[PDB]
RNA sequence: AGAUACCGUCGUAGUUCCGACCAUAAACGAUGCCGACCGGCGAUGCGGCGGCGUUAUUCCCAUGACCCGCCGGGCAGCUUCCGGGAAACCAAAGUCUUUGGGUUCCGGGGGGAGUAUGGUUGCAAAGCUGAAACUUAAAGGAAUUGACGGAAGGGCACCACC
RNA sequence: UAAAGUUGCUGCAGUUAAAAAGCUCGUAGUUGGAUCU
């Protein structure tokens, strides 16, 4: 069956953005989906979405802006100190200059870069660049 | 494909630990009939008595009596 | 002397394209060496990566030809990588140096951490494939060096890149496919989208269009 | 390698085909594996047509026809020179030739 | 067998291309011009060409060639080629419509043409081949 | 075709797709009134009704059931509702 | 030699250690 | 057109596309020519939407203006019924005509005496044609095809929805095309019909000129 | 592109796709940079000016190229509506 | 030549049914299962929905057989520079160094060897589990060109025939 | 020990190179849809 919804979402943007589409429909939505696809949005690697709401679980029309290289999850959310931030973004990210691992964290689901200025580790969602 | 669970570290670690085995020169180190069957018995060199010259013929390719001893 | 036979050779022996990288702009097909002869002929240099007797089975014996791999390429940022059959080796080499200018492409050059100074490595991880053999190219800190096998670091260096880290997948004993996935990552670090270039792209007049009066009255 | 992507059969989608018997050799083969050929002719020869024609106490009888239906295993097929050896790529023509 | 070579063919090609003016129709203008105008080593070589000359300007006499084209006969080509019917083709003032295509027109502001003559349409859809 | 509209999508493609996936999911279905010659009473009856429906004030069928949608008998009046 | 026919052999071979290991 | 009223399809244009049969597609449609028909008639034929129709002429005519140099453009026709039509169009626009056989590697093979470096491709049919479309995939050269309901677009970049079957259809459309690129550049105005009548550009089948001669 | 000074250090910068926003590599013999010249509202001849459209062979390998085209035309004010 | 074979005439067990064992097959799509996403096209089977018209339809609607579409689940096919792959090829064998959806089984150069031994199941045949000593530089996959074929199809030759 | 991404958690393979159990059920194990400022 379907488990890690997120993961999905992450792989149909994926797809989307290699076959060169303008807009990618995520189903179902959720609360970490938002909130990772507002951290890309706030990096400017996917631009404006909608969630149409039905009344059993959401749907997102996600626009793509062609500048998300590669968007992926990982599983399972490790747990992540900051002291083995680095090595999980010199894995994970193409370069230093660019590309976000994103965090589930107390203070929120952001970027590694902004968990750093919040002094602060977490669990280990996904990247994207 | 393999399992990616955070408690799945017990399956991990027993399936490594049991396809080592059907590597060859790990199962050769750590099943002792190799060290067993060793005439050297784990030894970098050993001394012997030399029973006899013989002369070993070289495998096909080549033509040579290779003087070997029996020790 | 030389007589161009194309538009852009033409255009490039008048002296109306100012660089190599206005006909990399357009990705127009370069066909004849003398171009390259002409914009980066004073700074490349070649070398020959193998030669390999390749064979075809005959009625009487076997044929044999002689297979050169030629790298080109000035220090700074141009590299080309040519690949020549023949019956001598010496033509095999020429026309393999022929064609390694041919396939000349730019290389773009990044920074691992700070950026003081002029470019030194790979602007970020760049994978090259060339059957079942895979180079990925990873950025290293200044002073690093190439740390690659003796063929994708001939290609690196003549490549203008200064420090790298290489992971190499697959039958690199095959020098012709280690070559041309080294290669390939060499080429796709222009090809790849980062946050420095996305700006919008304004675009130029091609050189068939700004000077389109100068091919017609000739 | 691989031959044919249909394996030399047409068994898709289910699991056993009851055998036949070549007509030839009475090998048994596959039911959608075995060539099959059906031969409508007539009972008397082209040549013989006249004879038993004039020989005929009615007008306009009309010969009755024969009705075989032949079933070849592969081996049998090709050396009757029914099915040929084809290209690789001439092989993936399924269609009957025009006859 | 008396099949032309490719070098007989091919110099025959040449002259008719550029020395179209001067060949005639009679093989031995056509012979004495092949000698003036080209270097033949050989007679039996002259002829051969001379011969083939002959049969392609009775293929031009009979009209387009394939194998060869004349710029000098090209342009005379065009000329002839501008036929111009004193009606068009396009001005008929009576055209058979359907009404889907009728609806399309009065969907895109052109329903008030007065040429427009609805059809009856087709009382099955039996467009299909029989399959098999 | 690249730039397709997901959020807008057109009214016959919406009736053209699967009732489940339509961008906000629609049954397929509809209640309709059934009006008889000799009823005072207007009958809801499902347009896909698995029960016999016998008339609200009578013994006469309204609907048989089927595979799909029920099948009205010939004679009662059905107006659909929204 | 043929593969079935190795393995027939071996089943030979085999019941022959059977019947004789008393 | 832009919107604009001077650039609008009039009236004897349309009764011109309706005489030649022009929004008559055929029995099968691509998936990538669905955007430029109409609706289907019950005779299984597609009818194209002659508005999109113009709006893809106009814009095949915008971009070959943007081409300084007339012969840059080449125009091509393998199947004879748009030969003419080709010729035509190269006379009266200035563009260098490909008719009949495209010997392969015309514009890769830079050897070959026909070898030609055009800047523009405009074709009849991208399914006969097929072979200066995918040579234009080698040296960044952009393509016009008049396409029908079932015309592949790979390699297509102004695909212009008609029909290409009929000689009177491909003939209209490239009278057309050279009707629209003169009017746009400044030669012939657009307040007084063409001199020129579409029969000048269609394929005559000389057999049925001559039964009728 | 930039360093810590502030100079442009890349050798050039490529020109993106029009349609996909993916940088067109110096190799892409099948990208084109179609021209489409433009036209004054009033007498409807070509103006001297032009919009440029980079499309990448990418698309033009899929057939998206005209659709492309057409979208990039349409935003651009050259293209109608219906 | 020998045939203990191929071929022929017979012909036991068996082949058939019932009960009880056996649990193995190139038991094959040589491709685990569940889920998501990623092209086009025409078919076909089942169910449903809509629609000109034809036909069986006897004052009619139904419904049945067709015709034209649409939807869902199937068995498949064609096409594509989706992408992948050593390639053959695969719309999955794709979405893999831009490497993490979940999970089970399972391989680690070729032999020795599925052998020995121990255990266990079986009336037996055998099934499951299953080595090592020793030996060896290759074995193997895909494709290419030759050579060959007691493979097929064409062509030439009064040193072939007619 | 690295080289060995030839033990692969990172990070390997299983169509044909070695390899997916004949096929289902099924306990433990592993993994589990949206949703609550």
């Amino acid at each position: 069956v379907r488990m890690n919804v997120l993961a999905d979402a992450l792989k149909s943007i994926n797809n989307a953005e290699k076959r060169g589409k303008r807009q990618v429909l995520i189903r179902p939505c959720s609360k970490v989906i938002v909130r990772f696809l507002t951290v890309m949005m706030k990096h400017g690697y996917i631009g404006e979405f909608e969630i149409i709401d039905d009344h059993r679980a959401g749907k997102i029309v996600v626009n793509l802006t062609g500048r998300l290289n590669k968007c992926g999850v990982i599983s399972p959310r490790f747990d992540v100190q900051l002291k083995d931030l680095e090595k999980w973004q010199n894995n994970l990210l193409p370069s230093r200059q660019f590309g976000f691992i994103v965090l589930t964290t107390s203070a929120g689901i952001m970027d590694h870069e902004e968990a750093r200025r919040k002094h602060t580790g977490g669990k280990i969602l996904g990247f994207f660049f | 494909g393999k399992c990616r669970g955070l408690r799945t570290a017990r399956k991990l670690r027993s399936h490594r630990r049991d396809q080592k085995w059907h590597d060859k020169q790990y199962k050769k180190a750590h099943l002792g009939t190799a060290l067993k069957a060793n005439p050297f018995g784990g030894a970098s060199h050993a001394k012997g008595i030399v029973l006899e010259k013989v002369g070993v013929e070289a495998k096909q390719p080549n033509s040579a009596i290779r003087k070997c001893v029996r020790v | 002397e030389w007589m161009p036979v194309t538009k852009l050779g033409r255009l490039v022996k008048d002296m109306k394209i100012k660089s190599l990288e206005e006909i990399y702009l357009f990705s127009l097909p370069i066909k004849e060496s003398e171009i390259i002869d002409f914009f980066l002929g004073a700074s490349l240099k070649d070398e020959v990566l193998k030669i390999m007797p390749v064979q075809k089975q005959t009625r009487a014996g076997q044929r044999t030809r002689f297979k050169a791999f030629v790298a080109i390429g000035d220090y700074n940022g141009h590299v080309g990588l040519g690949v020549k059959c023949s019956k001598e080796v010496a033509t095999a080499i020429r026309g393999a140096i022929i064609l390694a200018k041919l396939s000349i492409v730019p290389v773009r050059r990044g920074y691992w951490g700070n950026k003081i100074g002029k470019p030194h490595t790979v602007p970020c991880k760049v994978t090259g494939r060339c059957g079942s053999v895979l180079v990925r190219l990873i950025p290293a800190p200044r002073g690093t060096g190439i740390v690659s096998a003796p063929v994708p670091k001939k290609l690196l260096m003549m490549a203008g890149i200064d420090d790298c880290y290489t992971s190499a997948r697959g039958c690199t004993a095959t020098l012709g496919n280690f070559a041309k996935a080294t290669f390939d990552a060499i080429s796709k670090t222009y090809s790849y989208l980062t946050p420095d270039l996305w700006k919008e792209t304004v675009f130029t007049k091609s050189p068939y269009q700004e000077f389109t009066d100068h091919l017609v009255k000739t | 390698t691989k031959k044919r992507r249909n394996n030399g059969r047409a068994k898709k989608g289910r699991g056993h085909v009851q055998p036949i018997r070549c007509t030839n050799c009475a090998r048994c083969v596959p039911k959608d594996k075995a060539i099959k050929k059906f031969v409508i002719r007539n009972i008397v020869e082209a040549a013989a047509v006249r004879d038993i024609s004039e020989a005929s106490v009615f007008d306009a009888y009309v010969l009755p026809k024969l009705y075989v239906k032949l079933h070849y295993c592969v081996s049998c097929v090709i050396h009757s020179k029914v099915v040929r050896n084809r290209s690789r790529e001439a092989r993936k023509d399924r269609t009957p030739p025009p006859r | 067998g008396r099949v032309r070579t490719k070098t007989v063919k091919k110099a025959a090609r040449v002259i008719i291309e550029k020395y179209y003016t001067r060949l005639g129709n009679d093989f031995h203008t056509n012979k004495r011009v092949c000698e003036e105008i080209a270097i033949i080593p050989s007679k039996k070589l002259r002829n051969k060409i001379a011969g083939y000359v002959t049969h392609l300007m009775k293929r031009i006499q009979r009209g387009p060639v394939r194998g060869i084209s004349i710029k000098l006969q090209e342009e005379e080509r065009e000329r002839r080629d501008n036929y111009v019917p004193e009606v068009s083709a396009l001005d008929q003032e009576i055209i058979e419509v359907d009404p889907d295509t009728k609806e399309m027109l009065k969907l895109l502001d052109f329903g008030s043409l007065s040429n427009l003559q609805v059809t009856q349409p087709t009382v099955g859809m039996n467009f299909k081949t029989p399959r098999g | 075709p690249l730039a397709k509209d997901l959020l807008h999508p057109s009214p016959e493609e919406e009736k053209r797709k699967h009732k489940k996936k339509r961008l906000v999911q629609s049954p397929n279905s509809y209640f309709m009134d059934v009006k008889c010659p000799g009823c005072y009473k207007i009958t809801t009856v499902f347009s896909h009704a698995q029960t016999v429906v016998l008339c609200v004030g009578c013994s006469t069928v309204l609907c048989q059931p089927t595979g799909g949608k029920a099948r009205l008998t010939e004679g009662c009046s059905f107006r659909r509702k929204q | 030699m043929r593969a079935k026919w190795r393995k027939k052999r071996m089943r030979r071979l085999k019941r022959k250690r059977r019947k004789m290991r008393q | 057109s832009g919107a604009l009223d001077v650039l609008q399809m009039k009236e004897e244009d349309v009764l011109k596309f309706l005489a030649a049969g022009t929004h008559l597609g055929g029995t099968n449609l691509d998936f990538q020519m669905e955007q430029y028909i109409y609706k289907r008639k019950s005779d299984g034929i597609y009818i194209i939407n002659l508005k999109r129709t113009w709006e893809k002429l106009l814009l095949a005519a915008r971009a070959i203006v943007a081409i300084e140099n007339p012969a840059d453009v080449s125009v091509i026709s393998s199947r004879n019924t748009g030969q003419r039509a080709v010729l035509k169009f190269a006379a009266a626009t200035g563009a260098t005509p490909i008719a009949g056989r495209f010997t392969p590697g015309t514009f890769t093979n830079q050897i070959q005496a026909a070898f030609r470096e055009p800047r523009l491709l405009v074709v009849t049919d991208p399914r006969a044609d097929h072979q200066p479309l995918t040579e234009a995939s080698y040296v960044n050269l952009p393509t016009i095809a008049l396409c029908n309901t079932d015309s592949p677009l790979r390699y297509v970049d102004i695909a212009i929805p008609c029909n290409n079957k009929g000689a009177h259809s491909v003939g209209l459309m490239w009278w057309m095309l050279a009707r629209e690129v003169l009017r746009m550049r400044g030669t012939i105005s657009r307040e007084h019909p063409w001199e020129v009548m579409p029969d000048l550009y269609f394929y005559r089948d000389p057999e049925e000129i001559e039964k009728e001669e | 592109m930039q360093n810590d000074a502030g100079e442009f250090v890349d050798l050039y910068v490529p020109r993106k796709c029009s349609a996909s926003n993916r940088i067109i590599g110096a190799k892409d013999h099948a990208s084109i940079q179609m021209n489409v010249a433009e036209v004054d509202k009033v007498t409807g001849r070509f103006n001297g000016q032009f919009k440029t459209y980079a499309i990448c062979g990418a698309i033009r390998r899929m057939g998206e190229s005209d659709d492309s085209i057409l979208r990039l035309a349409k935003a651009d004010g050259i293209v109608s509506k219906n």
